[PDB]
RNA sequence: CUUGAGUCUCGUAGAGGGGGGUAGAAUUCCAGGUGUAGCGGUGAAAUGCGUAGAGAUCUGGAGGAAUACCGGUGGCGAAGGCGGCCCCCUGGACGAAGACUGACGCUCAGGUGCGAAAGCGUGGGGAGCAAACAGGAUUAGAUACCCUGGUAGUCCACGCCGUAAACGAUGUCGACUUGGAGGUUGUGCCCUUGAGGCGUGGCUUCCGGAGCUAACGCGUUAAGUCGACCGCCUGGGGAGUACGGCCGCAAGGUUAAAACUCAAAUGAAUUGACGGGGGCCCGCACAAGCGGUGGAGCAUGUGGUUUAAUUCGAUGCAACGCGA
RNA sequence: GGCUGUCGUCAGCUCGUGUUGUGAAAUGUUGGGUUAAGUCCCGCAACGAGCGCAACCCUUAUCCUUUGUUGCCAGCGGUCCGGCCGGGAACUCAAAGGAGACUGCCAGUGAUAAACUGGAGGAAGGUGGGGAUGACGUCAAGUCAUCAUGGCCCUUACGACCAGGGCUACACACGUGCUACAAUGGCGCAUACAAAGAGAAGCGACCUCGCGAGAGCAAGCGGACCUCAUAAAGUGCGUCGUAGUCCGGAUUGGAGUCUGCAACUCGACUCCAUGAAGUCGGAAUCGCUAGUAAUCGUGGAUCAGAAUGCCACGGUGAAUACGU
RNA sequence: AGGAUAAGUGCAUUAUGUUUAUGUGGUGAUUUGCCCUUCUGUAGCCA
C-alpha cells in the first residue's frame, strides 16, 4: 500500500475546510472535505485534498495524500536563482532575486507555505485568484521553474549545465 | 431522523432483560413499582464504584 | 411512397419499407421550414452530427463481446 | 414494477363436491363469506335446468358461460403526441370469472321467487344469445379487436425504434417503442 | 361520404374496371374511385364517420374510407381495380389491403406521388 | 434489526451552565456471545426417576 | 474444499461459495505470492486501463505489450505487437526465445546460484 | 541571390460577380365533363371554407414565387455573403511542367470602396404564407402559447446612410512544430475493387501526442513556438445609449460617457432536484378483482358554530378508533 | 435533552482508505442481467468492511419425540354409556426438542449465470406457511404536556383542598370504523361444533329474588380444575319478491338494572309497545396475495361503572395477480 | 422497347424529436476546527 516521503520535521498546514451535501438523497450528512500542505524545509510538490465524517479524520486523510504520489525537491540558500513568474491555474505568483536580509514578507497561511519552500526572501506579489485553495502552489510550480547554484564562474555557468550530462 | 425503537421491541425472544421475575394477575403493578424503586435506590447506595449491568430477580 | 415494384419475398401489397431510399428525402421530410439559402447548413443538414450516434451503435456491438457480456 | 411473475395458488374443495367446474362455480357465487349455502345454490339451480331439459343438467349453463364470456381486452396508453390504445390477449381464468360474475349480478336482481329459479332462467336466457351480458361481451371484444391499429406514442416511437435496432413495421407495444 | 349503392338512382357506366386515386396525408385520406375514361364513380374520406385529431389519418380511418367508396362502385357494376398512390402519409398500406378485401384485384400499385419544388412559405408564428 | 443476544444500551441525561447535554450509547458485544442461549431440550423427559404415575400401564 | 462450510440454509452457503470462487479466480496472482511484484506484466491496454494506472502509482517498472490502438510512451519496456492471443504474449516470453533465457543466466551469480528451471 | 513574392501558356473545381436562355409538379384559379358532404386545422380544439355543389378526379388554359433527392463535415466570394439546370461576358482560387522577373517585402493611423435581412425611393409582381387588424382557442386573464382569415410585406432589380451572432467563433499576413484519417479534388501509381490505399500538392473536417486553458476546448487551419505592425479593454447596472464630430430624402447609423446606484456583475463546472429533451425502475401504488369510508343510522375523533366554558395537541401521504 | 413520524422494504446508504481533476467532489454508493438482498453471472478505480436485506429467533404445518393432569379413551368395567370414576396408552391432546424444504433437484425461461416459473412426492413447496423484520438522514417535521432541563416568572401563586357544570352541545361538513339496504340473506320452528384468554379490595356453582340483565349471601377459585358461556353466523325444512319488506329497526313513551350519598344534562346494560331514516350513496378514496380479503360470534387490554372500536382468537372462508 | 442496375432489395416518420394557465424573502450542524517525523519546520502553536 504505497511508498511515502518524509522530512525529519513536522508540517500540519491546514489551508481549507468544506462540507458535502446531496440535500434530499439521503438528505445532508455531516461529512467534511479538507486541504493540507506537507513540505520538507526546502520544498515538496506535496498537496493533499481528502474527506471524511469529522474534521480530525478528514485532515489526517488529507495529510496522508500530501505524501504519496509526491516527492521532495531542493533548493540551496533562502533565495531562488531565477526571476521567474510562476503561474498555476489562474493563481499567478512572482519572484526576483534578493538578500538574506529580509526573510519572509507575507501574510495569512502564505508565510507558512513559503518558509518550507525556500523562496521566502524572493517573495514578490501575487495576482489572479489569491483565495486559500490555489495561492499555496508557491512550493510546487515555483520549484518546477527552478534554478539552483552549481558553478564557480558566471562565464562557465551555461558550460557547467551542459557537461552535467555530456 | 426516524430513530427506530432501538431495543424494546427486541426482548425476551432469546434476548435477556435487566429484570427476571414472575407476577401475573392484578399485583404485577405492585411488584413492578417496587422493582423500579429497588433499581433506583440500590444502585445509588453502591454508587461509590462504577457499575456495568443491573439484574434484580424474584 | 409505396413503390411500383415489389419487395423481396413478395406479396400483393407493395410497400416502401423495403425498396425506397430517395423518395420524399427533402421535399416533405421538412417541418415548418421557410425559404432559406444558407440556414440549412447548421439547421437541417446534420449528416456529420447524425453519423456519430450510428458509429457509436456499431462500436458498442464489439465492446459487449469484448467484455464477455456474451 | 414487479421484480417477478407470480401465479395462482391452490384452492381447496368443498364438503359436497370433488369436481372442479362445480367448486369454482360455488366460489364466485360466494357472498358474506359463506360457501356452505352456495353449495346448495349451485345444486338447486342445476336441478331446475335439468327439469327444463333432461338430456342434461348442464344444457343452458355450458353455452351461457361461453356466450357472455370475452376473449380480448383494451388498455389506454399515452405519454405524448396523441391518444392510443393497446389490446392484450388475457387468460381463460379471467375470461370465465367475468362471465360467472356477470351471471350472478344479473340473476340476483332478476327478482324471481327462488335463487334457483333466478340462475336457471338467467343461464337459459344467455344460452340462446339474448340475455343481459350478451351486449357486454359483444361491446368489450369489439373495442379490443379494433384497437390493434394503435401503439403507445406512435409518432416518436416509429423513429426511436429503428435508431436503437428495430422493425419498420407497425405493431402494438406494452407502453414502449414500436 | 358515400355514393349511391342502389340501382337506377344515378347515371351508370358498368365498364367492369376502374382506377382509384389515393391522397395520403398525416391529417386525412381522400380515396376516390374513377372510371378508366376519367370520371368519378364514387369517393369517401376519413372524416366520413368523424375521426378527428391524429386519429383522422391512421390505418383504421384510412381503412373505413376505402370500405365506404369501394362499396358504391359495385352498383356502377365495376369488379376490378387499379390504384394510384400520393404521399408517405400513414394508412397508405391499410387502404390497399381494404380495396382488395372489398372484392377487387390490386395487382398494379402505382406510385405517382407528386413533387412540390417548395415554392411556398409554410405557416409559422412561433419558435419552430 | 437484531433480536438474539443481550447488547448493552444507555441514555444519558445531564445539565451544565448553558443547559442540557445527552449521549445515546449503543454497544454491541456479540450476536451469540453474551445473554442466554435457546434451551436445547424439553423439560418433560429430563431428571424423571419414574416415567409414570399410572398411565394405564399398572 | 474439505466440505466444512455447511449451514441449515444451503442457499446461504452455496451462494457464498460461488462468490468465494470468483475471489479465488480474481486474486490467484497475489494470493500464493510473497508480496508486491518486482515488475508488472500488462498484456492488454484496451480495456484493462487500471493495471497500467496502478503500476505508475506504485513506481514498479512496467513490462508492456502494446497494440496499434495504444501508444508505446509512458511504460518502461515494450514489445511492439498486438494485445490478443499467443502472437506476441509468449512467443518472446517463453522457452522458444533466447532473450528471456540469457537474462535468466545472469540471475545465477546475483541472489541465487541455480534458479533457471523455475522460469520460462 | 532565392529562401519571400509576382507573371505567361497548360490543366481543374465551384451556387463568386454581371447579362441571356428553359422544363415539370403540389398549393391557387377558371372552364367543361364525371361526382356528393363534409373539408380544414391542431397538442385536442374552435374560428375558417362549403350545398349559390365544396373536398376529390379527367381533360385543357391561367399565373408567380420556387426548383428535390444529387447536396457533403463539399466548393466559391473580401468577411458577412453565394443554391433549379445551362451558355455569353469576366473575376478570384486550386494543381503541373516548360519559362521569366529577382525583396518588387510586412503591417497599416487617415483614407476610399463595398449590404444577409428587413427598413426603403421608383419600376416588376403576387399562388402560398404574414406584422398590423379582426375572430377563434387558452385562462386570473390572454398582448405571450396555438390556429384561422387578412394587408403592407414576403418575391425580383438597382439605388440611400450599410445593421447584426458582419466568424480560420480565433486581426492582418507569414515561418516553424510526431501524425493518422474524414469530406472532396489536381495528378503519378494499383487488382484503378465501392466517398479506398500508396506517391506528392489542395482546401476542408474527425481523432489525439509535444505544448496551452478556469472549463468547454485547442493541437500542424493553435487556443503551440513565435514574428513584425495595427485595432481595442480597465467592475457591474444604467449604455452600444448620452455627449461631440460626420454621413443619411427619412426613421436612423457610427465611435463611445457620468452624476446616481450598487457589492457585486460576469466565463465554467460538481451533485441534488428537474425536463413538459431521450430512456430506464419499484410498493396491493394501480391493474386482475373484491370489499370499505364518503350516502343512512350509529360509534367515535376533528373542525365549524355556541355558552360561564363547551379544554387541547395535531392538519393530504406525515392530524382525526392517534398523545388523550 | 430524551423520544418518534415520513419517504420505503427506496433498493439503495455509510465507515476506513486509494485514485482522477487546480478543485468543489465524484468513484464505490453507477450500468446490463437477477433479487428480500452490496444476492448472484458480466464489467469500468474502486479496495477492504458494516448498515438496509439474509441469519440466529419465537410460531405453524404434518410428523418423530417425551409428559399422562386440571388432558385423552381402540378394547374392558359402574353405567342413564358422560373419561364423571375402577381402569386402558391405539389416540388426539397441551409446550417444547425439534425433524422436513435447500431455488437443493429436474425441465422451461434467463447472455454462460444468479434466480423466477413450471414439474413431482408429500402435511407442506417459490428462498415451505406466519411473524419478527426498515439503513446514513435533510424535513427548523411534532411533544418543554410522560419525563429531563437552563435562561427565567409566580411561589397567599402559572400551588392546593372541596362541590357543581362542560369536551360527548347540533346546523352541518369532514376522518375512521361499526351494522343495514338483502334472499350467498332474515324469519319461524328444529339442529351443530370453538379457539383463546380474564377473575386475591375480585369474580363465582348452589341458594332465595329476578320479564331479562342483575341482586345480596356463599362452597369454590387461581383458571386445561371453578365461572363468564345458550358463542353466533352456519346447518335442517318451510318461507319471502324490491312492496322500507318477509330487510332495518334510530327516535319516543314507560318500566327494570350497575360503581357510588348521588346516574339530569356526559356515563353503561336489560326489557315492553309503537315506529321513521336508509334501495349499496356524487366529488372523493383506501386496504388487501390467502387463514388473506369478507363476514359472524368470542374473550381480553383498558378496566370505579359500561363498547359500536382497538387488540388477539376461533366459526364459515373468495376473485385473481396478464400488464406498468 | 433507357421510367430496366431492375431498389446497390443500402433499409426503418424520410433533418427542428414541438403545443391545452400558475403560486414572495432568509433560515439546517458545535467555544479548544486538537491526536505523522530528528535537523532546515507546522495547523491559536511547539520539539
Amino acid at each position: 500500500a504505497h511508498i511515502e516521503k518524509q522530512a525529519g520535521e513536522l508540517q500540519e498546514k491546514l489551508i481549507a475546510v468544506n462540507r458535502v451535501s446531496k440535500t434530499v438523497k439521503g438528505g445532508r450528512i455531516f461529512s467534511f472535505t479538507a486541504l493540507t500542505v506537507v513540505g520538507d524545509g526546502n520544498g515538496r510538490v506535496g498537496f493533499g485534498y481528502g474527506k471524511a465524517r469529522e474534521v480530525p479524520a478528514a485532515i489526517q486523510k488529507a495529510m496522508e495524500k500530501a505524501r504519496r504520489n509526491m516527492i521532495n525537491v531542493a533548493l540551496n540558500n533562502g533565495t531562488l536563482q531565477h526571476p521567474v513568474k510562476g503561474v498555476h491555474t489562474g493563481s499567478r505568483v512572482f519572484m526576483q532575486p534578493a538578500s538574506e536580509g529580509t526573510g519572509i514578507i507575507a501574510g495569512g497561511a502564505m508565510r507558512a507555505v513559503l518558509e518550507v519552500a525556500g523562496v521566502h526572501n524572493v517573495l514578490a506579489k501575487a495576482y489572479g485568484s489569491t483565495n486559500p485553495i490555489n495561492v499555496v502552489r508557491a512550493t510546487i510550480d515555483g520549484l518546477e521553474n527552478m534554478n539552483s547554484p552549481e558553478m564557480v564562474a558566471a562565464k562557465r555557468g551555461k558550460s557547467v549545465e551542459e557537461i552535467l550530462g555530456k | 431522523g426516524q430513530k427506530v425503537h432501538p431495543n424494546g421491541i427486541r426482548l425476551g425472544i432469546v434476548k435477556p432483560w435487566n429484570s427476571t421475575w414472575f407476577a401475573n394477575t392484578k399485583e404485577f403493578a405492585d411488584n413492578l413499582d417496587s422493582d423500579f424503586k429497588v433499581r433506583q435506590y440500590l444502585t445509588k447506595e453502591l454508587a461509590k464504584a462504577s457499575v456495568s449491568r443491573i439484574v434484580i430477580e424474584r | 411512397p409505396v413503390i411500383k415494384v415489389r419487395e423481396n419475398e413478395p406479396f400483393d401489397v407493395a410497400l416502401r419499407r423495403f425498396k425506397r431510399s430517395c423518395e420524399k428525402a427533402g421535399v416533405l421530410a421538412e417541418v415548418r421550414r421557410r425559404e432559406f439559402y444558407e440556414k440549412p447548413t447548421t439547421e437541417r443538414k446534420r449528416a456529420k452530427a447524425s453519423a456519430v450516434k450510428r458509429h457509436a451503435k456499431k462500436l458498442a456491438r464489439e465492446n459487449a463481446r469484448r467484455t464477455r457480456l456474451y | 414494477p414487479r421484480r417477478r411473475v407470480i401465479g395462482q395458488r391452490k384452492i381447496l374443495p368443498d364438503p359436497k363436491f370433488g369436481s372442479e367446474l362445480l367448486a369454482k362455480f360455488v366460489n364466485i357465487l360466494m357472498v358474506d363469506g359463506k360457501k356452505s349455502t352456495a353449495e346448495s345454490i349451485v345444486y338447486s339451480a342445476l336441478e331446475t335446468l335439468a327439469q327444463r331439459s333432461g338430456k342434461s343438467e348442464l344444457e343452458a349453463f355450458e353455452v351461457a358461460l361461453e356466450n357472455v364470456r370475452p376473449t380480448v381486452e383494451v388498455k389506454s396508453r399515452r405519454v405524448g403526441g396523441s391518444t392510443y390504445q393497446v389490446p392484450v390477449e388475457v387468460r381463460p381464468v379471467r375470461r370465465n370469472a367475468l362471465a360467472m360474475r356477470w351471471i350472478v349480478e344479473a340473476a340476483r336482481k332478476r327478482g324471481d321467487k327462488s335463487m334457483a329459479l333466478r340462475l336457471a332462467n338467467e343461464l337459459s336466457d344467455a344460452a340462446e344469445n339474448k340475455g343481459t351480458a350478451v351486449k357486454k361481451r359483444e361491446d368489450v371484444h369489439r373495442m379490443a379487436e379494433a384497437n390493434k391499429a394503435f401503439a403507445h406514442y406512435r409518432w416518436l416511437s416509429l423513429r426511436s425504434f429503428s435508431h436503437q435496432a428495430g422493425a419498420s413495421s407497425k405493431q402494438p407495444a406494452l407502453g414502449y417503442l414500436n | 361520404a358515400k355514393a349511391p349503392i342502389r340501382a337506377r338512382k344515378r347515371v351508370r357506366k358498368q365498364v367492369s374496371d376502374g382506377v382509384a386515386h389515393i391522397h395520403a396525408s398525416f391529417n386525412n385520406t381522400i380515396v376516390t374511385i374513377t372510371d378508366r375514361q376519367g370520371n368519378a364513380l364514387g369517393w369517401a374520406t376519413a372524416g366520413g364517420s368523424g375521426f378527428r385529431g391524429s386519429r383522422k389519418s391512421t390505418p383504421f380511418a384510412a381503412q373505413v374510407a376505402a370500405e365506404r367508396c369501394a362499396d358504391a362502385v359495385k352498383e356502377y357494376g365495376i369488379k376490378n381495380l387499379e390504384v394510384m398512390v400520393k404521399g408517405p402519409g400513414p394508412g397508405r398500406e391499410s387502404t390497399i389491403r381494404a380495396l382488395n378485401a372489398a372484392g377487387f384485384r390490386i395487382t398494379n400499385i402505382t406510385d405517382v406521388t407528386p413533387i412540390p419544388h417548395n415554392g411556398c412559405r409554410p405557416p409559422k408564428k412561433r419558435r419552430v | 434489526h437484531t433480536l438474539r443476544a443481550d447488547i448493552d444500551y444507555n441514555t444519558s441525561e445531564a445539565h451544565t451552565t448553558y443547559g442540557v447535554i445527552g449521549v445515546k450509547v449503543w454497544i454491541f458485544k456479540g450476536e451469540i456471545l453474551g445473554g442466554m442461549a435457546a434451551v436445547e431440550q424439553p423439560e418433560k423427559p429430563a431428571a424423571q426417576p419414574k416415567k409414570q404415575q399410572r398411565k394405564g400401564r399398572k | 474444499q474439505d466440505g466444512t462450510f455447511d449451514k441449515l440454509t444451503k442457499k446461504e452457503a452455496l451462494m457464498r461459495t460461488r462468490e468465494l470462487e470468483k475471489l479465488e479466480n480474481s486474486l490467484g496472482g497475489i494470493k500464493d505470492m510473497g508480496g508486491l511484484p518486482d515488475a508488472l506484466f500488462v498484456i492488454d491496454a484496451d480495456h484493462e486501463h487500471i493495471a497500467i494506472k496502478e503500476a505508475n502509482n506504485l513506481g514498479i517498472p512496467v513490462f508492456a505489450i502494446v497494440d496499434t490502438n495504444s501508444d508505446p510512451d509512458g511504460v518502461d519496456f515494450v514489445i511492439p505487437g498486438n494485445d490478443d492471443a499467443i502472437r506476441a504474449v509468449t512467443l518472446y516470453l517463453g522457452a522458444v526465445a533466447a532473450t528471456v533465457r540469457e537474462g535468466r543466466s545472469q540471475d545465477l551469480a546475483s541472489q541465487a546460484e541455480e534458479s533457471f528451471v523455475e522460469a520460462e
